């Protein structure tokens, strides 16, 4: 940090589920999918060979 | 497009 | 006649001025 | 709250006044005694290019079309383009645009498209190499009139592409106490749908009747080719006699029509621009107006132009009095020192102007 | 058609300000790192 | 006096916008609305603006097909082929 | 400040007439006159030039009639005690 | 670099880069400036595009050199100087809000 | 002779100039072509026509200013009434009509009275656009359209201002405060100065509540005046979905019928894993259900998002303070903030449920 | 409903009525130390630091 | 002592600006005493007044101008 306040790198806090559609766990997001996505390419990388 | 961020007009009353 | 008028019309100049050892 | 004018005259410099000062203005009586009484369409569609630059001016014209109320707005301009009518070419609305010009929000790019020339208005060199020269040196630095195509009367079809590009803040104070030296004198014949043989003989009448004044004559020559010609056949001839140590001109121009010798049209140019010469000082007889607009838009400081006895007109003090009429200055014409000629130099405080549509 | 006509004014807005900005980047770069050099030329005269 | 009537009108908008702005916001003020936080089909006239993924299939008119065969008739009089050239 | 024609205020009257304010009774927006130095740039003598006087509201000027200085300069040296003055 | 002086001062012109479309990119924080001795027009840093702020025309603005210690990624190498000042008021204190900047 | 026949303006131009011997017409009067020919066969009437950087700017003002000074030196009626007019230092009485009564009558002479002359620009109303910032001594933030009391050149008003965001210079989109210690920008419907010129803000100008904090809020300048402003509030549009397959969905409720889905056709949405997608066609029976793909399998338990962008108008609101108009002079009330008229009438400040963070524990990752 | 409804109005309304008599006995509106020390945004430093 | 020159030349070098300020007769230049309720100002401008112009002004109110040089005149309101 050179010339950036810590004020200005604060930490943004992620959002939860909405309660409505709760039944459905957990909202996933970014790095969620990231963890998913790339399980589902080395399965399908190691099955087409 | 042409109206979009117009504020006047000529106001021809004839 | 003045069909050198025609000849030296805007071709190149005016064309681009009338928009302003060893062996 | 609306200063009244009476009248259609001074139509455009009226309208163009009032958008500079930011003074709403009433013209009453346009022509109310007459047979088709009220606006005509080329002054309607001057105010349509009002709206066109502006933003935010509201025109209010009558039912009987014969009184017409202009509250003016910021300059915004933008680019666009204008559609003018066959009533007047591209230089009767591309004159008053030359005032509001520099002073908007962004730089002005439109092309009108239209005739291009008339015998009683202004042409595309008679704008150019007059009119752009004198804002030249008022303060602007980048401004084009281009032609992409010409048209002459009676069906046009020619389009001009206007572009300045100096958005300054007020135009500087003019100190002009002297008569330039004339150091040249050049020139355009144009040609459109015609022969090329009438643009050298309008040369060879302007330059026979310029043959026995002692400086340098140089007419260029342009014939119009293709789709650039325009819809009509047409043809014209402008002269300019410029001072090149400080920049100054004084132009004159006509057209010829249907019955019309070119050497007759380049020796009658020839002859009413050294008549512009006899009666001009520092300035033209229709370069004026604008140069003593830009001296009572300047700065708060006094700027003092030199003119003499024949300029002074009826039109140039009735232009003196709707200055007076709007934003309340006064011209101050103080004589030379010198009794050789009849030469005042006008002084005009101007008042405090500055553009501020401009983002800072 | 509102759908043609607002992808291809932005492709023309995003393709415009590209030209632009790399426009005033490499004229700061020529006409100021030429007069950066030169003052280098002449200091390492010293 | 003139001020009396200036500060009436100046404090019965004053008091109209307060209100206002204790008030409730419209559904086009929030992010974040589904289709029950917002009136039956309001958005017909509303005229929102949104980012499209590509550009619709062209519309075939009278102007690209004329536009079309004067450049098949271009190629075919100047015999611009590009066929195959038998070896 | 040297951009803008302004003044501060060192007398004030109100030179409506007493008659008048009998007539319609003291509801009458009334004249007045204003006096004092101005600094900055040379305000113009025209009537009507806009003028804000700040925290009434904003008025055009009607008259201006300029007065000989009530304070003035006399024309090292020192200062005289007679030429001390005050206004 | 400005002659036989350290720092120069100079006339804020206009804030190039004002259209870049990246925060705290270099050709954003980077504004052009007329040296009051010489008359040249330069081009100057700013620390950052929060600071860019603090400056905006004709603003007396005091100028050193720049020093890169290294090659940068997103430099524009070209641009000798830094600005340091801001009408007599350090601007690394106007962005720390130690100090208020006097017009 | 030739400036006071100019200026009296009851007589014709004609009479002007013929006792002392129009403009759509661009060109000028000249001659007939004959008389002209003959006048000019001559030549020779005009044959004499024919043929450090600092001090140097405080030079051209000064000798500008000395051209001033040696061109007044003129008529006394016209320098010193006409031509520039009181220059600085005399001493005028100047009358104004129409003052108020409350003037005259509360007329209290501790307080100053000021004055000033208004520009050409300062007459005219419109949107002005600030950058402005949060005093950093102030101690609350600031909130948009909450009315905040400027001074803005001799005027002091109090307005409703918007603060905008340019976010990487796209838009101009509205903020709902103002930032914690930097510049937003702002736009107010107040009298238009002109721009580069600098303000301050209050939120309290009175004394009984002046607590004890600093007072000003705000500062900033002016960066442009503008009859109008196109600022956007961002409207998300949520919807769920109710059946996946492989690339694509079928999405239930952002949309109330199929005329909205046909009007919102190939739109881009993204699921809040930034699962990038399109819509593509209304579903028929269920109304606002539609068809969209997305890069890949999206899951039943995310939502899509069509970010939309809605338009949103500045408040014209404008009170001058008027504070020398009062008994008190000061004790002046305008527009209250938000939290003093929900204080005032006890409303609670709204809180949407599903707003509030709260501490997300990721369950561990395991595929099969 | 309403008994929620004013439990939180009266909680919001005791914090402010305890907040804004910080009064000081006079009217003297006395400077504070953010004003005063004048330490505008600095990072947090350490107490191992301050010795 | 030549770099010592230079920095020091340096900073005489300002923005060049007009000054719209007469020097034959200059307006009276207006001092403020500004100050929260209950220290000096009144005695202040009492003080001073009766310092330049030789005259108990008890009971100010508004703008008082007094000439306090030979070309400096000042106008004093609180
Ligand atoms: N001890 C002491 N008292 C002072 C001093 N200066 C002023 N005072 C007292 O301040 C008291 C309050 O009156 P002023 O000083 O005229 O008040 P002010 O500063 O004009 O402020 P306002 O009451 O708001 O008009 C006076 O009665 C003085 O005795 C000082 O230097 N020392
Ligand atoms: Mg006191």
């Amino acid at each position: 940090a050179k010339l950036v306040h810590d004020v200005q790198k604060k930490q943004h806090r992620e959002r939860s589920q909405l309660t409505s559609r709760s039944r459905y766990g957990f909202l996933e997001k970014h790095k969620d999918y990231v963890k998913r996505a790339q399980d589902f390419h080395r399965k399908q990388s190691t099955l087409k060979v | 497009k042409m109206m979009k961020n117009k504020r006047g007009g000529v106001i021809d009353k004839r | 006649n003045g069909p050198s008028d025609v000849y030296v019309p805007p071709s190149k100049k005016t064309q681009k001025l009338l928009r302003s050892e060893n062996l | 709250k609306y200063t009244t004018f009476q009248g259609s005259q001074n139509f455009r410099l009226r309208i163009v006044l009032a958008t500079l000062s930011g003074k709403p203005i009433k013209i009453e009586k346009i022509r109310s005694g007459d047979l088709n009484p009220g606006l005509k369409d080329y002054e309607v569609s001057f105010l349509r290019l009002i709206e066109s630059v502006t933003n935010g001016s509201v025109i209010e014209i009558s039912y009987t079309g014969t009184t017409v109320i202009y509250r003016p707005g910021i300059i915004v301009g933008g680019a666009s383009t204008h559609i003018c009518p066959s009533s007047k070419p591209v230089g009767y609305f591309v004159e008053p645009m030359l005032y509001l010009a520099p002073f908007s929000k962004k730089k002005f790019s439109i092309l009108f498209k239209g005739i291009t020339a008339s015998h009683n208005d202004a042409g595309i060199e008679a704008i150019k190499w007059g009119l752009m020269p004198v804002m030249e040196k008022f303060g602007v630095r980048e401004c084009a009139l281009h032609t992409l195509k010409r048209g002459s009367p009676p069906l046009g079809g020619g389009e001009v592409h206007l572009v300045v590009d100096s958005l300054i803040a007020q135009p500087i104070t003019m100190h002009e106490i002297d008569r330039p030296i004339i150091s040249s004198i050049t020139g355009v014949a144009y040609s459109t749908r015609v022969s090329p043989s009438l643009v050298n003989r309008m040369i060879d009448g302007a330059k026979k009747v310029l043959k026995n004044l002692q400086c340098e004559v140089n007419i260029t020559a342009d014939v119009w080719r293709g789709e650039n010609s325009g819809k009509s056949p047409g043809w014209g001839i402008t002269l300019v006699a410029q001072s090149k140590q400080k920049g100054w001109s004084y132009f004159a121009e006509d057209i010829g029509d249907a019955g019309s010798i070119p050497e007759e049209l380049g020796e009658k140019v020839a002859c009413q621009l050294l008549e512009e010469i006899s009666k001009s000082a520092a300035v033209g007889r229709n370069q004026l107006p604008l140069a003593i607009v830009y001296m009572v838009i300047g700065k708060e400081d006094i700027g003092r132009l030199r003119i003499n006895k024949e300029q002074i007109d009826e039109r140039f003090i009735i232009l003196l009095r709707d200055i007076k009429k709007i934003f309340n200055t006064e011209v101050f014409l103080k004589p030379v020192d010198e009794a050789d000629n009849e030469d005042m130099i006008a002084t005009i405080k101007g008042i405090g102007f500055t553009n501020t549509s401009k983002k800072i | 058609f509102e759908a043609r006509q607002r992808i291809e004014e932005k492709n023309k807005e995003s393709s415009d300000y590209h030209a632009k900005m790399a426009h005033i980047v490499n004229t700061i770069n020529t006409e100021e790192g030429a007069e950066k050099n030169k003052y280098e030329r002449e200091r390492k005269l010293r | 006096s003139s001020f009396e009537k200036q500060q009436i009108e100046i404090r019965k908008q004053i008091e109209q916008l307060e209100n206002e702005a204790v008030a409730e916001k419209k559904w086009s003020l929030k992010g974040e609305v589904k289709a029950k936080d917002r009136p039956e089909d309001a958005l017909l006239t509303e005229e929102l603006e949104f980012d499209r993924t590509a550009k619709p299939v062209p519309v075939i008119t009278s102007e690209v097909t004329e536009s079309l065969e004067d450049m098949i008739r271009r190629r075919i009089q100047d015999s611009n082929f590009d066929d195959l050239q038998r070896r | 400040r040297n951009e803008h024609p302004y003044m501060l205020a060192d007398r004030f009257t109100d030179l409506t007439h007493p008659e008048l304010i009998e007539t319609q009774g003291l509801q009458i927006d009334r004249k007045v006159a204003i006096y004092g130095y101005l600094h900055g740039t040379p305000l113009p003598s025209a009537p009507g030039t806009r003028v804000h006087i700040a925290g009434v509201g904003d008025f055009s000027v009607a008259q201006i009639e300029k007065l000989p200085d009530p304070c003035p300069t006399p024309f090292r040296k020192r200062l005289d005690d007679k030429d001390k003055l005050i206004y | 670099p400005f002659g036989g002086s350290s720092h120069a001062k100079g006339i804020v012109l206009e804030k190039l880069g004002i259209e870049s479309k990246q925060p705290n990119s270099a050709i954003r924080k980077c504004v052009r400036v007329q040296l009051i001795k010489n008359g040249k027009k330069v081009t100057a840093f700013v620390p950052n595009d929060g600071c860019l702020n603090f400056v905006d025309e004709n603003d007396e603005v005091l100028l050193a050199g720049f020093g890169r210690k290294g090659k940068a990624k997103g430099d524009i190498p070209g641009v000798r100087f830094k600005v340091v000042k801001v009408s007599g008021v350090s601007l690394l204190a106007l962005w720390k809000e130690k100090k208020e900047k006097p017009r | 002779n030739i400036g006071k026949l100019i200026y009296m303006d009851n007589i014709s131009p004609e009479e002007c100039i013929r006792r002392w011997r129009d403009l759509e017409k661009f060109v000028p009067y000249f001659d007939t072509f004959e008389k002209l020919a003959k006048k000019w066969k001559s030549v020779d009437a005009i044959k004499e026509r024919f043929l450090t950087w600092y001090e140097l700017q405080k030079a051209k003002i000064s000798k500008q200013l000395e051209i001033n000074n040696i061109e007044y030196q003129e008529m006394t009626p016209e320098q010193r009434q006409r031509i520039e007019g009181f220059k600085a230092g005399s001493y005028v009485r100047i009358v104004f009509e129409k003052v108020p009564m409350e003037f005259v009558k509360n007329f209290n002479p501790k307080f100053p009275i000021v004055m000033g002359g208004l520009l050409p620009t300062e007459i005219k109303f419109g949107i002005v656009k600030a950058r402005l910032r949060r005093h950093r001594w102030h101690k609350k933030i600031l909130k948009t359209n909450d009315p905040l009391v400027l001074s803005l050149g001799w005027r002091r008003f109090q307005t409703l201002p918007i603060y905008t965001t340019t976010d990487s210079r796209t838009r101009t989109r509205m903020l709902k405060y103002t930032p914690e210690h930097t510049y937003c920008n702002a736009a107010f419907y107040g009298p238009l100065c002109s721009p580069n010129t600098p303000f301050c803000g209050v939120q309290i100008v009175a004394n009984s509540d002046t607590g004890n904090g600093f007072r000003i809020a705000a500062t900033g300048i002016v960066e442009e005046i503008d009859v109008n402003i196109e600022i956007v509030k961002k409207l998300k549009l949520v919807g769920f979905p109710y059946k996946i397959f492989k690339n694509t969905a079928f999405i239930k409720d952002m949309f109330s019928s199929a005329m909205e889905v046909a009007r919102f056709e190939g739109a881009q949405i993204k699921t809040v894993s930034g699962i990038r997608g399109e819509i593509k066609r209304a579903l028929s029976k269920p109304e606002g259900h539609y068809r969209a793909a997305f890069e890949d399998k999206i899951l039943m338990s995310d939502i899509v998002i069509l970010r939309s962008w809605y338009p949103v108008r500045v408040k014209k609101f404008y009170n001058p303070v008027t504070s020398l108009l009062l008994k008190e002079k000061t004790e002046w009330k305008g527009l209250r903030l938000t939290g003093q008229i929900r204080a005032a009438m006890n409303l609670e400040t709204p809180s949407n449920p599903d707003s509030a963070y709260h501490k997300i524990e990721r369950v561990e990752r395991h595929f099969n | 409903k309403e008994a929620h409804k004013n439990a939180v109005i009266a909680a919001r309304e005791g914090k402010l009525a305890e907040l804004a008599e910080n009064v000081s006995g006079d009217g003297k509106r006395a400077i504070n130390y953010q004003i005063l020390k004048n330490k505008g945004l600095t990072p947090k430093r350490n107490k191992d630091n301050r010795n | 002592t030549m770099q010592r020159s230079s920095d020091v030349n340096e900073r005489k070098l300002h923005v060049p600006m007009v000054d719209r300020t007469p020097e034959d007769d200059p307006p009276p230049f207006i001092v403020a005493v500004v100050g929260p309720p209950g220290t000096g100002k009144t005695t202040l401008i009492r003080s001073l007044v009766r310092r330049m112009t030789k005259s108990t002004l008890n009971d100010i109110q508004g703008p008082i101008t007094v000439v306090s040089g030979k070309h400096r005149r000042l106008t004093f309101l609180e």
